[PDB]
């Protein structure tokens, strides 16, 4: 018994040494995990702490029966730590921790109906932006909020859980980028909600890459400079397109050069100054 | 030496290419405006708006 | 589902444990994986059982049950804790007599069985103690019945040398697994075996 606390110890160290960052804490807080956990947790630091929070509802998949309704007591606690908290990485662990709580159906749907987290996903699900990472939790928070709802009968929850509706500008844009992994997640927010709440609601190919070939055909779109008064200003002019590295061509017998158009500007201003 | 600036397409065509956009922009109607001039062999200052046209053309053509 | 299967877990109490500092963790490891267990399936079944320095006794004979499982097992183990045979006062522990009583177990639980069909079987063990060899012949006996009756018995060595439990997986068919790691003591009976 006593080397428990020791040997899971050296652990808590080594995460709390390389605490703030990046994401250290991943691989460690999962070690943490299996050997009141929460309230204890709750005065180290957030980072992490959120880490080894998301995984021990994961770890959980008689006892066992107990440690939920443990679990369960204190998801108020984490509850109040994941607002407040609220990077991309951070924005990532606070819906992931949240997602877990939810799959582990210890959260309060009342309370959760009304949180400003439940906005927050949105949000970002809503804001062209965010990146396919911040994207990818989000969707399964939402995803994980409704799986937790398994009823609806009692769930105000599955009403703010609507807001999905307010996805599908966001679905139409994604679309029109060609960003695959964004509307694979929308989909998957659609099935989900239609999932729960569904009672309540009513060679050859040769040729092919050859003609993809035909569709990228060359050329520049450019300024061409001319009747440059005396050598020194072509060399300047030439050498400060160079550095910019939007020289197409260059002649020094003609006194003449092309730039591409998105270093017009900066060559503008440098024959303005000097 | 920053004396003139004109906004022109650069084409990098081939030493074979070339001399055909040329033929393009004469003994043809309602072009002859297409090559502003002929930087080099290999690049040639063009049109802009002729651009489609010239790659368009040369498509079709053999 | 269609086969009836006894699981006999025998957990060795030798006050190794206590090089382990924790028994109270193992416990709810091995709780959780037993109800893992009943849970996969209606026809499992799960008997636990004590290996103690002094002598073998019965921690428990359906996951209806495991609520009575959890109980009687902290019960049980918390008697066994007396401080006789204490720390490597006894190195070993008495395997024997614990697999003696799974086999009696198994076989009773057969016969029922045999009414109607087949059962099968399996002995795990959590075996922190040392063998000796005045254990030879008695544990002997018991693995050689083992494997007669075509009843794998396997072993999870947390700590210690119990070479007997490593020839007893080989007679067996078994598996033997030396843990590296005995805090993922949860990860190898789920992986392990």
């Amino acid at each position: 018994p006593g080397v428990l606390d020791r040997l899971y110890g050296h652990p808590a160290t080594c995460l709390a040494v390389f605490r703030e960052l990046p994401s250290l804490a991943k691989n460690w807080v999962m070690r943490m995990l299996f050997l009141k956990k929460e309230f204890s947790k709750a005065q180290e630091e957030s980072t992490g702490l959120l880490s080894g929070l998301r995984i021990w509802h994961t770890q959980l998949l008689n006892l066992r029966i107990a440690l939920l309704g443990g679990g369960k007591a204190w998801s108020d606690d984490t509850s109040q730590l994941g607002p407040d908290k609220h990077v991309l990485h951070f924005m990532v662990g606070s819906p992931s921790a949240a997602v877990s709580q939810d799959l582990a159906q210890l959260l309060s749907q009342a309370g959760l109906m009304k949180s400003t987290e439940p906005g927050e996903p949105p949000c970002i699900t809503s804001a062209g932006f965010q990146f396919l990472l911040l994207d990818t939790p989000a969707q399964l928070w939402y995803f994980m909020l409704q799986y937790l709802q398994t009823a609806q009968s009692r769930g105000m929850d599955l009403v703010e859980i609507l807001s999905f509706l307010f996805q599908l500008s966001f679905s139409t844009l994604g679309k029109d980028y060609s960003v695959e992994g964004m509307s694979d997640s929308l989909l998957n927010f659609l099935q989900h909600l239609r999932e729960f709440g569904l009672v309540f609601q009513r060679t050859d190919q040769i040729r092919l890459w050859e003609l993809e070939r035909d569709r990228l055909r060359f050329t520049e779109g450019v300024l061409y400079n001319q009747f440059l008064s005396q050598v020194d200003f072509e060399l300047l002019l030439a050498h400060a397109r160079e550095l910019g590295v939007l020289v197409f061509e260059n002649s020094a017998k003609r006194l003449m050069v092309v730039t591409p158009a998105g270093h017009s500007d900066v060559k503008r201003f440098w024959k303005r100054q000097k | 030496m920053v004396n003139v600036l004109k906004g022109v397409l650069i084409e990098c065509d081939p030493a074979m290419k070339q001399f055909l956009l040329y033929l393009d922009e004469s003994n043809a109607l309602g072009k002859k405006f297409i090559i502003q001039d002929i930087d080099d062999t290999h690049v040639f200052v063009i049109a802009e708006l002729v651009n489609v046209l010239q790659e368009r053309v040369g498509e079709l053509m053999d | 589902e269609d086969e009836l299967n006894l699981l006999v877990i025998v957990v060795d109490a030798n006050p190794i444990w206590w090089g382990k500092q924790t028994l109270s963790k193992c416990i709810d490891a091995v709780m959780v994986l037993g109800n893992s267990h009943l849970f996969m399936n209606r026809s499992n079944k799960l008997a636990v059982i004590a290996s103690h320095i002094q002598e073998s006794r019965f921690l428990y004979p359906k996951y209806e049950l495991l609520t009575s499982a959890n109980e009687v097992i902290v019960e049980e183990i918390k008697d066994l804790m007396t401080k006789s045979d204490i720390k490597g006062q006894h190195t070993e522990t008495l395997l024997a007599g614990s697999l003696a009583k799974a086999l009696c177990y198994i076989h009773r639980m057969n016969k029922e069985v045999k009414d109607n069909q087949e059962m099968k079987s399996r002995i795990l063990v959590i075996k922190a103690a040392e063998d000796s060899a005045l254990q030879y012949m008695n544990f002997m006996n018991v693995i050689f019945a083992a494997q007669k009756q075509n009843i794998l018995i396997d072993a999870c060595v947390l700590d210690s040398d119990s070479g007997l439990l490593q020839q007893a997986c080989d007679i067996t068919g078994g598996l033997y697994l030396k843990v590296p790691q005995m805090p993922s003591l949860l990860q190898y009976l789920l992986w392990v075996f």
